[PDB]
């Protein structure tokens, strides 16, 4: 369960992410597709070439969904409702795939936030992400 | 280990820039902070109660170095990891009783520590290769469990 | 998410295990140690030889806890709070091990309740074992 | 995969008593029933909403057997699962876009079905062997993903 310190850690980290969030989300997707191709199976339609605009844009929707969840840290399950149906009902995305994307968000954030990516925040960001993935996977059957 | 020579080359070039002393400490450190159930294996290490107790714990810092040493020594033998780590897998199994699943956490935590130190230089393709390396180390460390 | 039909199947299935629950928890423990030897890392203080007093005895504790769960399915998290504090704070078992124990349980049930082990039953027990697992893995961090 | 001769042996004996038509349908059918998302890939199969529909759908039962036939082929090339399943991998990845995590599930429902069939004759030891095959297979259908 996210804690107060957690909550606070995450607001300060994502806050620095600020405007570059769409960028960070697409970088995340790139790291994933490259480091774990199995994930590609869920995007047989995207153009996944380095620099793809289909990715950059999808990247942004993820970043935003994340900012939204940031903004409703206390009611995440109901804020993300819509996305949990999508991922778990229309798409049906195995939950391991979320661990993977999660991992790449962290690496991505770690590569862009030296001062910020401290052990305690790293621990907070991982909890948050597990939290989001848990919501987004909640209605699987 | 399915590591194209191009992949193999990036791995090495990055690793030459690595301050193994420091990286080992950080990695083992974050592992104990981020997945604190992994602290049970090291109760001989003294205080582990706060992020700082850990990151700064000398026994942590020393053991981290040992760990990275074993790691570098696998990067000098990508083609026979199972053998390189055969004594070490065995030990972690029989004497330490560590769930091999923790080797993957360490690995991913390693990768985040590389990303933290190197920056944009830790590109998706270099990460990608690095993920192949940590997975192999991990598989190789679980290989002798029975 | 345990649906009333799941619940109904879990009740209906277990009650057939009945006085065999103990004998079956043991077999599952046996199958797990043998199929997935890395789970053994958690039982170094045990004798894990074919049919050993510890495994037998520990088999009864697992089975018995499951029975507690069936009977209290409608409210599992409160009913297990204890067990849950034991497998997460002090013991701390990697979630993944639960998947393996649950799978072996089904092999056991599947192997002893031939008529009861229908596709739907199969299904429900899987959501059931999964639910127990989640309850048991919730309070780590 | 590294399979003891006693294991290579435990496996075959049992396999030979397997009713291919019956077990092929139950596996494939329980997969769709127990892990519902899988249905997405088979939706050109017809009605698959309710258990009875899935377990009685002749397009399921038939595919079921095709699947078990390919399994049968891997039990004969155990020492070479990769070469056998190479085309099946490409297909599953390039055409059908199936996430390999679903292979484990099939592999495991498969073990569930055998246990259901043979009863006490499916002992813990026999199970461990099949657990190893079923994993080998999955890894093999996942090797040529890119
Ligand atoms: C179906 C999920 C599980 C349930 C319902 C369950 C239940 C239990 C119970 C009832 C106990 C005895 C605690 C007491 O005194 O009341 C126990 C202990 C224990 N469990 Fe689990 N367990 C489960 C899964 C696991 C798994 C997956 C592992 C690791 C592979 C595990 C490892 C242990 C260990 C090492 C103990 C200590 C036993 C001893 O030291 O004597 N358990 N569990
Ligand atoms: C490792 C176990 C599996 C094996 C050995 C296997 C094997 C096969 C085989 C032999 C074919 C037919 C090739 C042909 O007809 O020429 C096939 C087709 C197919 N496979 Fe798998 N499969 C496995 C698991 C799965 C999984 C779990 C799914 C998805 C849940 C899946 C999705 C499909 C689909 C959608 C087809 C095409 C069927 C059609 O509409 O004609 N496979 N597979």
């Amino acid at each position: 369960v996210l804690s107060p310190a957690d909550k606070t850690n995450v607001k300060a980290a994502w806050g620095k992410v600020g405007a570059h969030a769409g960028e960070y989300g697409a970088e995340a997707l790139e790291r994933m597709f490259l480091s774990f191709p199995t994930t590609k199976t869920y995007f047989p339609h995207f153009d996944l070439s380095h620099g793809s605009a289909q990715v950059k844009g999808h990247g942004k929707k993820v970043a935003d969904a994340l900012t939204n969840a940031v903004a409703h840290v206390d009611d995440m399950p109901n804020a993300l409702s819509a996305l949990s149906d999508l991922h778990a009902h229309k798409l049906r995305v195995d939950p391991v795939n979320f661990k993977l994307l999660s991992h790449c968000l962290l690496v991505t954030l770690a590569a862009h936030l030296p001062a910020e990516f401290t052990p305690a925040v790293h621990a907070s960001l991982d909890k948050f992400l597990a939290s989001v993935s848990t919501v987004l996977t909640s209605k699987y059957r | 280990v399915h590591l194209t020579p191009e992949e193999k080359s990036a791995v090495t070039a990055l690793w030459g820039k690595v301050n193994v002393d420091e990286v080992g400490g950080e990695a083992l450190g974050r592992l104990l902070v981020v997945y604190p159930w992994t602290q049970r294996f090291f109760e001989s290490f003294g205080d582990l109660s706060t992020p700082d107790a850990v990151m700064g714990n000398p026994k942590v810092k020393a053991h981290g170095k040992k760990v990275l040493g074993a790691f570098s020594d696998g990067l000098a033998h990508l083609d026979n990891l199972k053998g390189t780590f055969a004594t070490l897998s065995e030990l972690h199994c029989d004497k330490l009783h560590v769930d091999p699943e923790n080797f993957r956490l360490l690995g991913n935590v390693l990768v985040c520590v590389l990303a933290h130190h190197f920056g944009k230089e830790f590109t998706p393709p270099v990460q990608a290769a690095y993920q192949k390396v940590v997975a192999g180390v991990a598989n190789a460390l679980a290989h002798k469990y029975h």
